[PDB]
């Protein structure tokens, strides 16, 4: 059994490294752990190094990966950038199908000196009810992971609203009335329920 | 009367026998962490000067204290230890630094006099460092 | 220089520990021999396998699951078998979800949907694995393979 | 009848009185003590012997004066002794020559003690002598007094015995030593002598004399006298037995002796009186 | 000249210097899952830190090691976390000796006990640190706390 310490990673600009824990809770398994970063388009562009890139977990162990910046300040300074951290566990050895597990989590690159702090980003989310759809507007420089989005009693899909951007979900008119939502903060925890402000 | 006799005489105080030629105080081992701050001192150690067989006429003995001192006033440490001085007192809170003198009454019943003294090490400025403690206080008596 | 001990660390809501059951095939060249049910052979006694999400942090209420691997040259969604002298032919391993529908092998993250999980509790994801013919006739041989399961956290 | 003293001073002539200054050499003799011998001190002559002769007599009422006035004795006039104070007129002496000759008088005293004495300081009165003068030409007679004054400090003996000195200072060594006292006694005739000491005493046994020293006095110490090797307390008669004309030492030695406890350093002085007695 | 007092003794070194390493240092508690805080008193695993002493006096016997700092308002034995928006609440840092027993924050000399030491040789003072739940549920965030250490020699 392979697990990660976080469901996401924030990388503040200027930091020299960030840590991500990798844990095998199974005494009898032995995996090859292979870790790397991709961009929003799922391409290995080499903006971040992971060290160690490849190692062997034998039995019940823990090892801390370290993500290094290699961007050299060539990213947007005004808002967050989305990358993807990947940790691939390959069980090391009958006509068998044997599976490898990739755990994949968001890696947000956060520039320095943003006006709005993170905690106050959730309450700035706005909506636009029209047709059979619902647009979510995010004026903050942070990626908002919107979850438990209830159009009345009708629970809609989860959303990832980009910074200074929009995101649209499916909406049945044959449904509830008033909007409520929640977000996943930097530490993976749910923020309190907030009333859906429109316009 | 038919004759008058005038007899003239004089009583002069004369030296006693000094028992304690060499008084020996031994402070033992002291500890730097205890002697860190300014005004830190070790435990007092009683030392007695004994004069016996005091001739009749001598009712008092005056001790006169001598020794190499340092800038604190107290007795300099000839040993290797630093920021440490030696203090000599009586039993009435009087410091007997070099040059000072103390007088005691000769006990008539025993025909002898004694000086009850106490000695300790101290650090006036603090920061007593490691090393040996060596000091010798010379003392001579006059009689009256 | 004044004996300060600085202490740092984090408290985070955690992910899940993931453990995938390896599927086994035995058959005894059964269907294979009596197959040729067209190229839509599309049958073998399905062998089930689970992916166990346990334990799980209080965060996880939804994940994006998907399979990837070396696809079949004839069928995009069939997982190609091993190609060696021991191996069989005219067969790709098909991966079926809980509702016995085919899983789009090597699909993009936009194609995939969110599987809802029960926060805190352990969660079991159920799948099936069978063999589907891609050529008439199939031949006798080994049926080993390897694929990658992918968990994307919300 | 003109007279002058040994010093050469003319004794004024008249019928009043005249102070006559003389030297005394008192002495203890057997039975009587010599007070003055005027025969070496007063010299008299007759200025006009070829025409007139003088006679001088010693009248009754002649007696000792001043501090000697309570005493009696004899007067040795012209070789013979008469009672003194004089109770009758003396035979006359003749002055028939320009040559000075002694006034043949000598006063004596009856002993009343053993070794007592009386101090006569110079310039003071010894005796009043009444003289009566007559001549061989008419029957006139007149009287005049000669007041005999000592012109030297003297101690007239009052007993049968005398002492080597009447004041004796002695110095002890600087504690706890001793010194012998130089004091001897002799008698004109063999007597049975004894002496006793006197002064202020510290102890109950009255043997140690208190320290009277004035400047920087020691304490806890006094003076104590010893003879042969015995403590001699005050008012306690030591006995010399029989003493003649040969001097005899009292045998005294001064010592330190302790009175109180703590012996302070300082000076020690003690004045001790000695009085002689017949036994 | 006729009489003489002679004084004797030694000033011994019964202490040690804190090594350059340990003058000031950090302890990383790393990531800690939120769910493991089951009720007040639940604790994370032990994270070892240490204090090196060099040089040491030839007359040293033992030391009383103590830790001081702003205690947690729900438990005085724990070191309080910094109270910012980003920081984790419902937690306090606990400090433990080599035998994994509590060393109360701001504890006076009487409460603390002696630790043996080798004289004239360098000495290593081993410890442990870990988190403890003052409230439940524990809110997630940054862990930040400083604490001065103090040595009293025997």
């Amino acid at each position: 059994g392979v697990a990660l310490g976080a469901t996401r990673v924030i990388y503040p600009a200027g930091q020299k490294q960030e840590q991500l824990a990798v844990t095998n809770n199974d005494e009898n398994s032995t995996y090859l752990i292979q870790s790397w970063v991709e961009n929003a388009d799922g391409v290995k562009d080499g903006r971040f190094i992971v060290t160690p890139p490849l190692f062997a977990m034998k039995g019940k162990k823990e090892n801390t990966l370290r993500i290094l910046d290699a961007t050299n300040n060539q990213l947007p300074q005004d808002r967050e950038s989305l990358f993807w951290m990947n940790v691939k566990a390959i069980p090391s050895m009958e006509n068998t199908l044997q599976l490898a597990i990739i755990s994949r989590i968001k890696l947000y690159y956060r520039p320095a000196k943003l006006a709005l702090p993170p905690d106050q980003a959730a309450e700035k989310l706005r909506f636009r009810r029209s047709a059979n759809s619902l647009t979510l507007i995010n004026p903050t420089p942070y990626y908002l992971t919107v979850t438990e989005l209830n159009a009345g009693t009708r629970v809609l899909e989860n959303a990832l609203v980009p910074p200074m951007g929009e995101s649209t979900v499916k909406l049945p008119s044959d449904a509830g009335s008033n909007i409520t939502y929640r977000t996943i903060n930097d530490y993976g925890a749910l923020t309190p329920k907030m009333t859906g402000v429109m316009e | 009367a038919d004759v008058t006799i005038t007899v003239n005489g004089k009583v002069v105080a004369k030296p006693c026998t000094v028992s304690t030629t060499n008084a020996t105080v031994d402070l033992g081992d002291l500890y730097s962490f205890s002697l860190m701050s300014a005004g830190a001192a070790s435990a007092w150690h009683d030392v007695a000067l004994e004069l016996t067989n005091c001739p009749v006429g001598t009712s008092r003995v005056t001790a006169s204290f001598s020794g190499a001192a340092d800038s604190t006033g107290y007795y300099k440490n000839q040993g290797t230890a630093q920021n440490i001085q030696l203090e000599l007192q009586d039993d009435s809170g009087n410091t007997l630094n070099t040059g000072a003198t103390k007088t005691v009454q000769v006990d008539d019943s025993s025909q002898s006099a004694h000086f009850p003294l106490q000695v300790r090490a101290l650090t006036v400025n603090g920061g007593a460092t490691q090393g040996t403690i060596q000091a010798v206080i010379s003392i001579t008596y006059t009689y009256s | 220089a004044d004996s300060t001990i600085t202490i740092r660390g984090y408290v985070r809501d955690n992910g899940c520990s993931v453990a995938a059951e390896s599927t086994n095939f035995t058959v005894d060249l059964m269907e294979n021999a009596a197959k040729q049910f067209n190229n839509i052979g599309a049958t073998t006694p399905v062998v089930p396998f689970r992916i166990l999400l346990s334990p799980c942090g209080n965060a996880v209420s939804a994940v994006k699951v998907g399979f990837t691997g070396v696809a079949d040259s004839h069928n995009a969604n069939l997982l190609a078998l091993e190609n060696t002298v021991s191996a069989a032919a005219g067969l790709g391993i098909q991966l079926l979800n809980e509702q016995q529908n085919q899983i789009p092998l090597n699909a993009p993250s936009s194609a995939l949907s969110w599987t809802t999980l029960t926060p805190g509790k352990p969660n079991t994801l159920n799948f099936y694995a069978r063999l589907m013919a891609t050529q008439v006739p199939v031949t006798a041989g080994h049926i080993n393979a390897t694929a990658t399961f992918t968990l994307e956290y919300q | 009848f003109a007279c002058k003293t040994a010093n050469g001073t003319a004794i004024p002539i008249g019928g009043g009185s005249a102070n006559v200054y003389v030297n005394l050499a008192p002495a203890v003799n057997v039975g009587q003590n010599l007070v003055v011998d005027l025969s070496t001190q007063i010299f008299c002559h007759n200025d006009y012997p070829e025409t007139i002769t003088d006679y001088v007599t010693l009248q009754r009422g002649s007696a000792y004066g001043g501090v000697l006035s309570s005493f009696s004795g004899t007067v040795k006039y012209n070789g013979s002794s008469y009672p003194f104070p004089t109770t009758s007129e003396t035979p006359r002496v003749v002055y028939n020559s320009r040559t000075d000759k002694p006034w043949p008088v000598a006063l004596y005293l009856t002993p009343v003690s053993s070794a007592g004495g009386v101090a006569i300081k110079a310039g003071s009165l010894i005796a009043v002598l009444i003289l009566r003068q007559t001549n061989n030409y008419n029957s006139d007679d007149f009287q005049f007094v000669w007041n005999i004054y000592a012109n030297n400090d003297v101690v007239v003996p009052t007993g049968g015995c005398d002492v080597s000195a009447r004041d004796v200072t002695v110095t002890l060594p600087d504690y706890p030593g001793s010194v012998p006292i130089p004091l001897t006694v002799y008698c004109a005739k063999s007597q049975n002598l004894g002496y006793y000491l006197s002064g202020t005493t510290a102890d109950a046994g009255n043997s140690i004399f208190t320290n009277t020293a004035s400047f920087s006095p020691a304490q806890g110490v006094g003076v104590q006298l010893t003879r042969n090797g015995t403590i001699i307390p005050a008012n306690n008669t030591v006995s010399l037995g029989a003493v003649g004309t040969s001097a005899v030492s009292l045998g005294l030695t001064a010592n330190y002796a302790r009175t109180g406890g703590q012996v302070t350093a300082g000076n020690v002085q003690s004045i001790i009186g000695v009085t002689f007695v017949y036994q």
